[PDB]
C-alpha cells in the first residue's frame, strides 16, 4: 500500500 | 463532480517508476486528509469524473530519500472514476469507508 498508505 | 477538500474519490491507476509497472488497480480515498502520496492527491486537485491523465510526482512530493527506491518519479496514470462528498462519519474518522452501512469506530 504506497499509493494509500496503511 | 469535481476532486476536492472532503470529497471521496475513486481512482484507478498504474503506477510505474523508471518504466517498470510497480502497482495498479482502483481504491477510494478522502480527499484532502492526507490520505494519499501527497503529489499524486496534488495532481487529482479539481479533477472531473471521468478524466484521465498522468502524473509525475517527484521524490520529494513523495518518499524523498528514503523512499520506500531512493529519488524516484512516480509515474502515474489515473483514471478518476467517482467523486463523491464524504459522509459525516467518514469526515470524523478522517477516511473513506465502503458503501455498504456499518457503524463502527477505531
Ligand atoms: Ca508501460
Ligand atoms: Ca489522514
Ligand atoms: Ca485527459
Ligand atoms: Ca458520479
Ligand atoms: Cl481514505
Ligand atoms: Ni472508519
Amino acid at each position: 500500500g504506497i499509493v494509500k498508505p496503511w | 463532480m469535481k476532486v476536492g477538500q472532503d470529497k471521496v474519490v475513486t481512482i484507478r491507476y498504474t503506477l510505474q517508476v523508471e518504466g517498470e509497472v510497480l502497482d495498479q488497480g482502483e481504491l477510494s480515498y478522502l480527499h484532502g486528509h492526507r490520505n494519499l502520496i501527497p503529489g499524486l492527491e496534488e495532481a487529482l486537485e479539481g479533477r472531473e469524473e471521468g478524466e484521465a491523465f498522468q502524473a509525475h510526482v517527484p521524490a520529494e512530493k513523495a518518499y524523498g530519500a528514503t523512499g520506500h527506491p531512493p529519488h524516484a518519479t512516480l509515474d502515474f496514470q489515473v483514471e478518476v472514476v467517482k467523486v463523491r462528498e464524504a459522509t459525516p462519519e467518514e469526515l470524523l474518522h478522517g477516511h473513506a469507508h465502503p458503501s455498504g452501512h456499518h457503524h463502527h469506530h477505531h
